[PDB]
């Protein structure tokens, strides 16, 4: 009966209005105490439809104990709306009720690193490493030590995380990114090779190894590393897309077309490979390539972003805006599609379309994108907002 | 035969290729003609591309292995189009009979076997 | 060794004698496609000819009509490695597969190393590979194909489920039929899979 | 029914010169084998374990693309100078190994190039302006080429069939060429003409290579019979049989007994010469084994390629899969190890050529 009341409240929230749905959610919350799923659903309904969301977060913190997700949502709602030190005090109060340093300590370290006084963030990261050490906490400590400066302590923490979490490729990728920011580049390539040979299946570590072997000259070794990464998975779509991009970056256009054809024959249900085949095709041949990508990979965000880019390149702003709206309705969490939509709104359209694109990028955070991950993984734009990252992704297109 | 036509199949290999081409054309999976084979190679849906060594001139099918080098497809050159002289009802011998993948083909694996057999002749 | 055979034969045996030794051979009726218009013409002509022949045969006055109403020249030999093919259903199916598909061969079992060698025609070996790779569901116990080549003739007589607790007995049983190198390569591949 | 035919006096003089150059070479090889047999088993086992550890950690690197045509063969220059590759186009480039830099691409062919194998003393004791490499095309042509001229030389018109492979003699004065006219030609570098045409097979020979001392020369083609003909007066008594497919790869071991033959029956035959039998049949791969390369003068391994995307670096002898040099994207056609043994190139059908280096 409580599940049916929650489904009726969700259907009332999505169908007509939000007052009766919030009343049904409050009746289901006051009738009987439920688990963290109903509290998270009530918090999402309060955030999607300031004071009411904070009251629901306080009610979930007071009536539903051992709820780290609801406490993190309340701390994020306090830091977004109310105050940053009030959210820090709320996170410190929630850390006194939940002694686990898995997600509360990382959220406290992120809240202390987004604000000033990074020594408190380093002390919280050291306390989280001394209380419950993990690969994610060590990676967050290495990121907090490397976002300020490329000191030897950050390299020592990355080496300790690579020695203690060698099966995890994230510590080796962080060590390679820390060594790549220094003067030398052979140490970063050696760390990326150790992470690729110790995982043994590491797609972003092999991608960073191929990028370091291609950007530092002698791209034949980069092509050999890309072939070894494609044969070690085997037949990874990301490694095939990276090899196609490395072949298209040079003067070998026929080899890049053959690599794109081999990636389409070995993995036809890939949005990134379909977008690369649509971008690498000719201008009168893009209408058949986009149709084949829509027929093979339907309802894909990367294929819709490639169709939006092809419509914007063909001087069709009304079709590119509709394709960007369809890509935002299919997957609003995409970074490259949101960047292409913001670039199309800034290039063709008034400020209302750019404001709507900024509101869509601020409501749902873009992640796992092509241009978003290039700016979200750097140390210079690690503690930045979502709107500035979206503007930097749209301006770099 | 023509020296530029490569690779050249044997008698039983050409008989199996003609049987596979007849099974594909009777099940609506094969396209005859040079322009249709070029369109099937450019579309990326052609499983195999067969040529004819007895073509005057033989340079007109010379882009048929090269497109096979652009889409990673096996290429083969029947000694004479006469092998497919009737082909799929074609009165004249057929040369470019792009055999395209057929969904749930009653001989899909057999066609794959022909491909595997056409990749070892070019050495 | 003191010297080679050619060095002992030549050392004086150099001369201008060009010969062609060992002239031996290495170890047809075919149809073509038809035409659709020719197919329709043939169907019409055949129906007309059948009707005319029936009329001639039953109307001349002889019978009243009714009222009008290859292991040779190359054999495919495959060898697969399984971690635990001891399963009676799996072991018997592989042995029976070889038996029914005429895949003369052997199924040797050892300590976490099961070598199933089949030998026969190309379609029989393809059906056995499709049965052992997609139809026979083993599961840590997995079955993979170690090698697949072509030979002159079949080595084993029939599919016999051999058994050997040690690898030396299985190697001697494979060398009795002349297939010890395939079992050694399968054992080396199993050791490389267990080490890595 | 081995019918004999008389030859010219220049062929007999070249055979006598080859015998007089191979007999002290065979004596030095026998002395080296007696010195290696006098070594204890502990140091030999330690050297074999070190060679196996160096070959097992062989990573593929410097995969430099030659051209848009797939690579058909590759031959390492002597003294680890470069690597001459022969693709499916008319160009035969020479990439500087291990730098993977193409320089002085010897062109001049029209059809698909076959095996462009350099001389064993080209970068050692031959001038770079003279003939140093020998290339062959899909038509009848055995063209000499220099290393710093990028222009061919006056070829031998004695072959009118598809010359599959060509390999120079270790003495340097001769060069064998396997043609499709059911024979194998033996051109001379000093006489500048074809010395003999050994028809030891009923079908056209594919791979022809001489021995380490230059006394014998192994053949093989579509006749499924490997012929080991002596350079003195022919009379191939060491006939290799057992392979039911076409022999597309011949590689003579530095030892006087072992001889590696690669056929399309997914196996490699390491046969003995002192017993005239097949010592081992190693299943190196499952595809058609076309490329095969023997060891350097240490004599410990054998790199056998195939039509798959891998190449097996097995031990010699032993026939064990010690190393699987994978990483290619096409049929591995043509492979050759350097004179030092630390580098080995394996040309593939993916229009790229890498090198296996010890990590």
């Amino acid at each position: 009966r409580k599940h049916t009341w929650m489904e009726d409240a969700d259907s009332c929230v999505a169908h007509n209005a939000l007052e009766c749905a919030r009343a049904i959610y409050a009746y289901a919350l006051q009738v009987f105490p439920s688990k963290k799923s109903v509290w998270l659903r009530a918090a999402y309904f309060e955030k999607n439809h300031r004071e009411s969301l904070e009251a629901l977060l306080q009610r979930a913190v007071a009536h539903c104990p051992k709820a780290e997700v609801l406490w993190l949502m309340g701390a994020k709602s306090k830091w977004l709306a109310g105050d940053v030190p009030a959210a820090r005090s709320i996170l410190a109060l929630a850390f006194q009720a939940n002694p686990n340093s898995e997600e509360i300590w990382l959220a406290a370290v992120k809240l202390e690193s987004e604000n000033d006084e990074y020594e408190r963030a380093r002390r919280l990261l050291a306390k989280a490493r001394s209380s419950a050490p993990t690969a994610r906490v060590f990676m967050k400590s290495v990121k907090l030590e490397w976002v300020q400066d490329n000191i030897r302590a950050a390299q020592d923490l990355c080496e300790e995380a690579l020695r203690h979490y060698e099966d995890f490729p994230k510590l080796w990728m962080m060590k390679g990114q820390i060594e790549e920011q220094k003067e030398m580049m052979e140490k970063a390539r050696e760390a990326y090779n150790q992470g690729l040979k110790k995982c043994p299946h590491s797609t972003p570590l092999w991608l960073l190894l191929s990028r370091l072997e291609e950007k530092i000259g002698q791209l034949t070794r980069a092509r050999a590393i890309l072939e070894k990464s494609r044969l070690k998975n085997p037949k990874n779509p990301g490694l095939w897309l990276e090899s196609v991009r490395l072949e298209y970056r040079a003067g070998l256009k026929n080899i890049a077309n053959t690599l794109m054809a081999k990636a389409l024959q070995e993995c036809p249900n890939s949005g990134i490979l379909w977008s690369e085949a649509i971008f690498l095709e000719a201008r009168p041949q893009r209408r058949t390539k986009s149709v084949d990508a829509l027929k093979k990979c339907e309802h894909d965000p990367h294929v819709l972003l490639a169709v939006a880019k092809l419509f914007w390149s063909q001087r069709k702003i009304t079709k590119a805006r509709e394709w960007f709206h369809r890509t935002v309705k299919i997957d609003s969490d995409l970074g490259d599609a949101w960047a292409f939509f913001y670039k199309f709104e800034l290039q063709h359209g008034t400020e209302e379309q750019q404001e709507e694109v900024r509101k869509r990028c601020e409501s749902a955070e873009p992640r796992h994108g092509e241009l978003w991950c290039a700016v979200s993984k750097d140390i210079a734009n690690w503690q930045k907002k979502i709107g500035d990252i979206l503007r930097l992704v749209a301006g770099r297109i | 035969v023509n020296p530029k036509a490569y690779p050249l199949a044997d008698a039983h290999l050409t008989k199996k290729l003609l049987d596979l081409v007849q099974q594909s054309c009777n099940y609506k999976q094969l396209r005859k003609g040079a322009n249709e084979a070029t369109k099937t190679l450019n579309r990326g849906i052609s499983e195999f591309i067969v040529m004819a060594a007895d073509a005057e001139p033989l340079e007109i099918i010379l882009h048929l292995p090269l497109l096979c080098e652009d889409k990673n497809v096996p290429y083969v050159f029947v000694r004479s189009k006469q092998a497919l002289g009737r082909a799929c009802g074609v009165s004249r011998p057929v040369i470019a009979c792009s055999v395209t993948i057929k969904e749930g083909s009653q001989l899909k694996q057999q066609i794959q076997s022909i491909q595997q057999s056409i990749e070892r002749l070019l050495v | 060794p003191e010297i080679e055979w050619w060095d002992s034969y030549i050392i004086f045996g150099i001369t201008n004698l060009v010969e062609h030794p060992a002239q031996l051979n290495p170890p047809v009726t075919l149809g073509v496609y038809l035409t659709k218009k020719e197919q329709k013409k043939l169907r019409r002509q055949t129906r007309r000819e059948a009707q005319k022949e029936l009329q001639e045969k039953v109307r001349l006055g002889l019978m009243p009509p009714p009222e009008p109403k290859d292991i040779s020249q190359g054999v495919h030999i495959s060898v697969y490695r399984v971690r635990n093919l001891s399963n009676p259903a799996k072991k018997f199916k592989i042995e029976a597969n070889a038996g029914q598909l005429y895949l003369t061969g052997v199924v040797v079992l050892h300590k976490d190393v099961n070598v199933v060698v089949v030998e026969g025609g190309p379609k029989a070996q393809k059906k056995f590979k499709r049965l052992m790779l997609h139809r026979i569901k083993w599961d840590t116990n997995k079955c993979v194909l170690v090698w697949e080549g072509t030979a002159k003739d079949r080595s084993f007589g029939e599919m016999k489920f051999k058994q050997c607790p040690t690898e030396n007995m299985a190697r001697e049983h494979f060398k009795k039929h002349g297939a010890e190198h395939y079992w050694d390569l399968a054992l080396s591949e199993s050791v490389l899979e267990s080490t890595d | 029914q081995t019918w004999y035919h008389e030859g010219p006096n220049s062929l007999k003089v070249a055979r006598l010169w080859i015998a007089n150059y191979s007999l002290p070479r065979a004596m030095k090889r026998l002395e080296e084998a007696r010195l290696h047999k006098e070594i204890p088993e502990t140091t030999r086992t330690s050297q074999m374990q070190e060679l196996h550890k160096s070959l097992r950690s062989l990573n593929n690197f410097c995969s430099q693309i030659g051209d848009d045509r797939p690579i058909s063969y590759c031959h390492f220059s002597p003294n680890s100078k470069m690597l001459a590759t022969a693709c499916w186009s008319g160009l035969c480039k020479l990439w500087s190994v291990p730098d993977c830099n193409l320089l002085h691409t010897l062109r001049g062919h029209n059809t698909n190039v076959g095996a462009i194998v350099f001389h064993p003393k080209s970068t050692v004791s031959l001038d770079p302006k003279d003939v140093n490499l020998a290339s062959c095309a899909a038509d009848g042509s055995v063209k000499l080429w220099s290393l710093d001229s990028d222009e061919p030389v006056a070829d031998i018109e004695g072959h009118t069939v598809r010359v599959a492979r060509v390999m120079w003699h270790p003495s340097g004065r001769f060069l064998g060429t396997t043609c499709y006219d059911r024979s194998w030609r033996l051109w001379d570098l000093e006489a500048q003409e074809e010395i003999l045409h050994q028809e030891g097979h009923s079908m056209g020979v594919y791979d022809i290579a001489f021995h380490q001392d230059g006394s014998l020369a192994g053949t093989g083609g579509l006749d499924a019979f490997g012929r080991v003909w002596d350079l003195r007066t022919g009379r191939c008594i060491m006939f290799l049989e057992g392979h039911l497919k076409e022999i597309y790869g011949i590689n003579f071991s530095p030892n006087g007994y072992h001889i590696a033959t690669g056929s399309g029956d997914n196996t490699c035959k390491v046969w003995d010469l002192r017993q005239r039998r097949c010592v081992y049949t190693i299943p190196a791969h499952q595809n058609l084994v076309t490329g095969v390369k023997f060891e350097p003068i240490h004599g410990n391994f054998l790199l056998t390629g195939a039509y798959d995307n891998t190449a097996k670096i097995w031990t010699h002898p032993g026939w064990s899969p010690l190393k699987t040099l994978a990483g290619h994207e096409g049929k591995v056609m043509g492979l050759d190890i350097s004179s030092d043994g630390q580098l080995i190139a394996t040309c593939s059908y993916d229009r790229t050529f890498k090198l296996w280096m010890a990590e």
